[PDB]
């Protein structure tokens, strides 16, 4: 099977910039290059066809070139409406193989996560199981790091973790951590805490609360 | 407009592993003989993956080698219509299925794409969320939320008061639980001076399930402040 490297994995740029999207092929591919754009619960649509040519109806900043091997999209000067994800597909032969994708990613100034702890609710623990939900809130960059405490204790295997795309407005992103237990384990222990690490903070930070108090 | 070339799929939705589903796409604004025809899925927060292929006339066709044996792509000329047949379907065959028209004749390079559907594949039954309120307790601004837990299958919508509140949402992507079960939790930042004034309820709506939840989130009755 044809194999298609995409690269950079993440481009972080700001509106009015130059991107420049490499897809490179394990094997030569006849010129039959084709890249598509996908936003977020979105079909994807397609930009550039083989033999690199500008599908007409896409704008003209958009433009394909490379041969052999070697594949790039250039978007000249980025627009608002261009950060998305970006996929090359080859049509040379079967089995059709797409790249693994580019998010084009909307860059703006560091901002530390705002850090909140949520105990479960009566509710659910009346249920029999038990949610711990740490809240990583309107921050960037993407990387975070989150870990559990339970009486001091480092865990691991028990927690999910799941983050917004981009916000429309502020280009930030929120990122839950959920720590799920039984209830018969959620009662075995009384300190829960999470610790955020992000380039934001000048330290990690900690969230807490006791299972005994309020 | 006529001239809309439309590519919509049907027969999609809940399977259990070992059954079987059949995709229909009809389309239309084009000659559908004239055009080869293709299926590409999509797996929950993954990439693309071509599934299948068909030439013109329907006489030959082309598979990945994930459902070749298990899938069969075929198409009525007549009825402008292409088909998917999926049987003995695995948890890896989730995934929102698009049918998409090749460009030209010796090529199944995609140019136009459906909207997709989603076929789950799993031994959970059908179930609405139970809802529960992450409790307010910061500049002088506060975060709430509801966790919106255990349905079967996806998607889930989240809105706060009727959707009259929409500034500081935050709506987490679903995670599969071991369970079967998805779940994900919805949040929002609001004034503390609001808490226990203006009222906040997260209205959660499960179509599958023809289930509808509104939670009202407010401080701990042991929060006095």
């Amino acid at each position: 099977d044809i194999v298609l490297t995409q690269s950079p994995a993440t481009l972080s740029l700001s509106p009015g910039e130059r991107a420049t999207l490499s897809c490179m092929t394990s094997t030569d591919i006849d010129d039959d290059m084709n890249w598509y754009q996908q936003k977020p619960g979105q079909a994807p649509r397609l930009l550039i066809s083989e033999g690199n040519t500008l599908r007409p109806g896409v704008p003209a900043r958009f433009s394909g070139s490379g041969s052999g091997t070697d594949f790039t999209l250039t978007i000249s000067s980025l627009e608002p409406e261009d950060f998305a994800v970006y996929y090359c597909l080859q049509s040379f032969n079967v089995p059709l193989t797409f790249g693994q994708g580019t998010k084009v990613e909307i860059k703006r100034t560091v901002a530390a996560p705002s850090v909140f702890i949520f105990p479960p609710s009566d509710s659910q623990l009346k249920s029999g199981t038990a949610s711990v939900v740490c809240l990583l809130n309107n921050f960037y960059p993407r990387e975070a790091k989150v870990q559990w405490k339970v009486d001091n204790a480092l865990q691991s295997g028990n927690s999910q973790e799941s983050v917004t795309e981009q916000d429309s407005k502020d280009s930030t992103y929120s990122l839950s951590s959920t720590l799920t237990l039984s209830k018969a384990d959620y009662e075995k222990h009384k300190v829960y805490a999470c610790e955020v690490t992000h380039q934001g903070l000048s330290s990690p930070v900690t969230k807490s609360f006791n299972r005994g108090e309020c | 407009e006529i001239s809309e070339v439309q590519l919509v799929e049907s027969g999609g939705g809940l399977v259990q592993p070992g059954g079987s589903l059949r995709l229909s796409c009809v389309t239309s604004g084009f000659t559908f003989r004239k055009f080869g025809m293709s299926w590409v899925r999509q797996a929950p927060g993954k990439g693309l993956e071509w599934v299948a292929s068909i030439v013109t006339g329907g006489r030959k066709t082309y598979y990945s080698d994930s459902v070749k044996g298990r899938f069969t792509i075929s198409r009525d000329n007549s009825k402008n219509t292409l088909y998917l047949q999926m049987n003995s379907l695995r948890a890896e065959d989730t995934a929102v299925y698009y049918c998409t028209r090749g460009y030209s004749s010796t090529s199944y390079a995609m140019d136009y794409w459906g909207q997709g559907t989603l076929v789950t594949v799993s031994s959970a039954s059908t179930k609405g969320p139970s809802v529960f309120p992450l409790a307010p307790s910061s500049g002088g601004t506060a975060a709430l939320g509801c966790l919106v837990k255990d349905y079967f299958p996806e998607p889930v919508t989240v809105s706060w008061n009727s959707g009259a509140l929409t500034s500081g949402v935050h709506t987490f992507p679903a995670v599969l639980q071991s369970s079967g079960l998805y779940s994900l939790s919805s949040v929002v930042t609001v004034p503390s001076s609001s808490l226990g004034t203006q009222t906040y309820i997260c209205n959660v709506n499960h179509k599958p399930s023809n289930t509808k939840v509104d939670k009202k989130v407010e401080p701990k009755s042991c929060d006095k402040s």
